[PDB]
RNA sequence: GUUACAGCCCCGCCCCGGCAGCAGCAGCUCGCCGAAUCCCGGGGCCGAGGGAGCGAGACCCGUGCGCCGCGCUCUCCCCC
RNA sequence: GGGCCCGGGGGGCCACGCGUCCCCCGCGAGCGCACGGGGUCGGCGGCGAUGUCGGCUACCCACCCGACCCGUCUUGAAAC
RNA sequence: GGCCGUCGCUGGCAGUCGGCAGAGCGAGAAAGAGAGUGGCGCGGACGCUACGCCGCGACGAGUAGGAGGGCCGCUGCGGUG
């Protein structure tokens, strides 16, 4: 019985740890921490008392199986992966969402969800662009900030939020965080000089612009 | 070398010592200083061409 | 003037193919165990040596190699001779196993005993199976004249490393 | 409103003189002739669009004749601009000099 | 057995050697400390540009 | 390429009986296994034996 | 030789090795003009086997390092007496360059040599680079950018960068 | 003609005159390198194999993240 | 420089027990992490009953690259 | 790096040894998870046509010619289905 402390050698580069292993032994101070040495229930039935078994053996017993597979390591599933940004997304950034059916709208990012994905709303007022998921590989950031750390964000709003149940009819639960995270976001686009009619605007490349050339 | 190699293989066995009896062949030439005792190296030309023949 | 001491170690790269080649040279090559094309072996020098490399110098490509070179040999080409198999050096009971009777148990060993070239460089040389590298990455200057003039068989001395890193 | 994609010309396969090998094709972007600037476009998905005769599934929308293969630039090609994509059908040679879409989606930007 | 790079992979380089843990965990603490050093050696030279 | 000639790599030493006669296979199928499974050396001497042709295990005299 | 990339110029000294008959050889020294110090000992070993009964396996050298610019900065007038086989006999020349550095000067005199007479580095042999005063020079090409107040224009500066207009619309101007 | 209203070159004495700095983020004035070498990132192609057992013992029949390999916390006690 | 950097008067260490004597000056336990004996997800999204999905191979066509007619005798055959 | 075959290791497996039980023989170091005598719950995949199954390495041009394997093909006979 104990409380945990945490790792004492800092992560000083993956795998590699600060301290070797006398000054960890000295740090951990080993020197003083030496030490030295139901598949049954029993049932009553009005007979006597039966012992029922848990598990009872199969019934059926199909013609062939497969064997077991060997033990691989690093195999994790996906809801224990680690989650990359780019350095250019931050929260306040605005995007420009390139494959959905919001193609080449310019849009506003709120914060990277659990499943990695992108919580993303340029305005409703503005590209008519809900709270909406997006990812970050179709997705194209524009230098163009807002100082959005201001904001109360709600929490219950999550990557089992925006999951997809099974005609899509707005809930009012959508209505309600779409405007209580639109009144929060709008006045602060509003005070940058012509933000809104960037954000009304649909991306496109014409004649002569070249994507390697033109940098944002 | 087969009488040289008997005379080495009694002698210092009695000794203990490791005595080398197989022939090696010619190592690389081991670290040396070469000195330049006072004079410098004396400078090498190619010599202009002029036609004996 | 400190003149240091000669090399003792030289890595041979094989750098010409398997067709048309001499029957001396041949059994020079095969002495050397490089039967491919860009087959590296380690190789002693002395008396006998130098002349067996002499004798195939328009094949081989070869130098003095470094020590990050042989690191670089041994742990990413390193596969060792076992049983007569190629079985590829992944733990220190495989040079036990078969070198121990040398006091070579671990990687670095077998290293030692090649770089610095010791009394069991014989044996912990002739477990390396020769070396299976890749083609020159950047590519070679020449294939078919020597290095002094201009292209890349024969001793280039030093130079040996360039190619090694280029290659492994 | 505008277009979301880069113009690519297929210009041949991966070949020797004497011999193609078409599992590789060579693009030529529209404004990229030099390989600091193709740097940009490696593992963009680039797209070959046709349109054919009988009516195949569109995913979201209705059955239209165009039809696609789709690609993924690989690695640059040469010293000029010029790049390799695989696709996951080779592509035909009816295809030679024509336009394929080369997709900014897969970004790192 | 899969043949894994030891100078890629670092667990399979400490499996066949492990002194290359404190070969590799020295020059990491030693060229950040340099680093350091360059650092100050530069800043002390900014102040007698300003004295 | 590689420079091994493949004229001698195939040994052409007798694998298993040319007889189809059962009994001798029985012998076999037991020195088989007596021979990858003990340390001795007299097994394999006899599995081989019992491998070869007529004329390479001729009769034996009782004198 | 393959006088390759730029030249470097080298210290190259080095001895026949001792016998009991001569118990401590003479050092020779040279200047090699080369692409590195693999082909400077070998370059070496060539003109001392020409000058001396010296050969490699009856001889070591003892030092070999390259020599810098002591004055890379300062433009230069270079003098070098050349040794080369023709298609028809071999000839010696004086020959006179104007770089930075020796080994820049001959570097330019290989290319030179190769230009105007045909001829590879290896019938080329460099017996004498000595820089040379700007009243001692021989050659008009050389003598001429001896003024003081030099002053010329660029003429006709035919542009370069082609293809990064291919199909452009002006006409380029030549005149700057 | 010889420092004058520009400069260049050499020698001697000044601590190799001294202060940077240092094969230079004056991001190219000229090299060989890394047990004197490490970190991070991007693109491409691939994913073959498939009963590896762990702990609990004849005082028990559990369970499949198991070898080698690295090191994390607890079975001491405080402090931020 | 080398001697475990001989010996005496702030950083790092594959260094950690008690006692007896000569000489020199063999069983601690558990729990998570993992660059660790070859890939998995305990992550998803669309379209589908009269006009669409799949079907490499086999039917026809087109394009790019390739590609002379087989047997034979011959040193050599697409051979005038 | 994947797959096909060949060759080699004359490599591995008869150990499917189960309340008549104890699940191992990859491991740098000639040889024994030896036997002795004094001080509740009834359970545990696949396999092995041993002419079979399995695992490692390297290898693979071919005329004339040689040899092997064909659960390639034709016609009749003894048996069998
Ligand atoms: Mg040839
Ligand atoms: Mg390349
Ligand atoms: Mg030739
Ligand atoms: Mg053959
Ligand atoms: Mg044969
Ligand atoms: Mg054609
Ligand atoms: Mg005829
Ligand atoms: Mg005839
Ligand atoms: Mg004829
Ligand atoms: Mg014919
Ligand atoms: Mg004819
Ligand atoms: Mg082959
Ligand atoms: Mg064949």
């Amino acid at each position: 019985k104990g409380k945990p402390h945490c790792s004492r050698n800092p992560v000083l580069v993956r795998g590699i740890g600060r301290y070797s292993r006398s000054a960890m032994y000295s740090r951990k101070a080993l020197y003083k921490r030496k030490y030295a040495a139901l598949a049954t229930v029993t049932k009553p039935v009005g007979g006597g008392t039966r012992v029922v078994k848990l598990r009872k053996m199969p019934r059926y017993y199909p013609t062939e199986d497969v064997p077991r597979k060997l033990l691989s390591h690093g195999k994790k599933p996906f809801s224990q992966h680690v989650r990359k940004l780019r350095a250019s997304i931050t929260p306040g950034t605005i995007l420009i969402i390139l494959t959905g059916r919001h193609r080449g709208k310019r849009v506003v990012f709120l914060k990277q969800l659990s499943s990695g994905l992108l919580l993303v709303t340029g305005p409703l007022s503005l590209n008519r662009v809900p709270l909406r998921r997006t990812h970050q590989k179709f997705v194209i950031a524009t230098s163009t900030k807002i100082d959005i750390s201001g904001v109360k964000i709600p929490k219950h709003l999550t990557d089992a939020y925006f999951k997809k149940k099974k005609k899509y009819e707005i809930t009012e639960q959508r209505k309600v965080d779409q405007k209580a995270v639109d009144s929060q976001i709008l006045p602060k686009i509003k005070a940058v000089p012509q933000l809104q009619g960037y954000l009304r605007s649909v991306f496109a490349l014409t004649n002569g612009v070249y994507p390697h050339k033109l940098v944002f | 070398r087969v009488k040289e190699n008997d005379q080495k293989k009694k002698e210092a066995k009695e000794k203990g010592t490791w005595v080398q009896l197989k022939r090696q062949p010619a190592p690389p030439r081991e670290a040396h200083f070469v000195r330049t005792n006072g004079k410098e190296p004396e400078l090498l030309e190619p010599i202009p061409y002029e036609f004996m023949a | 003037f400190y003149v240091p001491a000669e090399p003792k170690l030289a890595f041979v790269i094989r750098i010409r193919g398997i067709n048309g080649v001499s029957p001396k040279v041949r059994k020079v090559l095969q002495l050397l165990r490089l039967r491919q094309i860009f087959n590296g072996t380690f190789v002693k020098l002395n008396k006998a040596s130098i002349n067996m490399l002499r004798i195939v110098e328009p094949y081989i490509a070869w130098g003095y190699p470094n020590l990050k070179s042989v690191n670089e040999l041994i742990y990413k080409r390193g596969y060792g001779k076992i049983n007569k198999k190629r079985i590829a050096l992944t733990d220190n009971t495989l040079i036990a196993r078969s070198l121990g009777k040398y006091n070579i148990i671990c990687m670095e060993d077998l290293i030692h005993e090649i770089y610095t070239v010791g009394k069991h460089f014989k044996e912990a040389n002739n477990f390396l199976w020769p070396f299976k590298l890749s083609s020159p990455r950047g590519g070679m200057k020449k294939k078919t004249t020597h290095f002094v003039e201009g292209g890349d068989a024969g001793n280039r001395e030093d130079q040996i490393n360039r190619l090694i890193r280029r290659m492994n | 409103s505008g277009r979301l994609w880069c113009k690519a010309i297929f210009a041949g396969y991966k070949r020797g003189l004497r011999n193609q090998r078409e599992h590789t094709a060579l693009l030529k972007i529209e404004g990229v002739y030099a390989r600091d600037e193709t740097e940009f476009y490696l593992g963009k998905r680039c797209a070959y669009v046709y349109k054919a005769k009988n009516n195949t599934v569109t995913p979201g929308g209705k059955p239209n004749k165009t039809r696609v293969i789709w690609g993924k630039v690989t690695r640059a090609h040469g010293n000029s601009g010029m790049v390799r994509a695989k696709f996951r059908s080779n592509l035909p040679a009816k295809a030679i000099g024509h336009r394929i879409r080369v997709m900014l989606y897969p970004s790192r930007i | 057995v899969l043949k894994k790079n030891p100078l890629k992979n670092l667990r399979i380089m400490l499996k066949l050697n492990p002194y290359a843990k404190t070969m590799r965990r020295n020059t990491i603490l030693r060229q950040a400390r340099n680093h350091k050093l360059r650092v100050e050696r530069a800043a002390a030279a900014l102040a007698a540009k300003s004295d | 390429g590689v420079d091994i000639r493949h004229n001698k790599d195939r040994k052409v030493r007798r694998k298993e009986p040319k007889s189809q006669d059962i009994y001798l296979r029985l012998l076999v199928k037991l020195y088989r296994f007596l021979a990858r499974r003990t340390n001795s050396t007299f097994n394999q001497v006899v599995l081989k034996r019992l491998f070869m042709s007529r004329t390479n295990r001729p009769p034996l005299s009782l004198s | 030789m393959k006088a390759s990339g730029t030249l470097r110029e080298y210290k190259v000294v080095g001895r026949c090795l001792p016998t009991p008959k001569c118990r401590t050889p003479p050092l020779y020294r040279m200047r090699i003009f080369a692409p590195n110090h693999v082909v400077a000992k070998s370059r070496f070993w060539y003109f001392v086997s020409q000058l001396k009964k010296m050969k490699k396996s009856s001889g070591e050298i003892v030092y070999c390092g390259q020599v810098f610019e002591k004055s890379p900065l300062r433009v230069k007038n270079f003098g070098i007496w050349l040794r080369y086989d023709s298609r028809s006999g071999t000839h010696n020349m004086y020959r006179e360059y104007r770089d930075l550095t020796t080994a820049g000067a001959v570097t330019q005199c290989y290319r030179d040599m190769g230009a105007r007479h045909r001829a590879r580095a290896h019938s080329i042999q460099i017996m004498k680079v000595e820089e040379i005063a700007a009243s001692k020079c021989r050659r008009p090409a050389v003598k001429q950018f001896h003024d003081s107040k030099i002053k010329f224009p660029l003429p006709h500066r035919v542009l370069r960068r082609q293809h990064k207009p291919r199909f452009t619309t002006k006409r380029p101007n030549t005149f700057f």
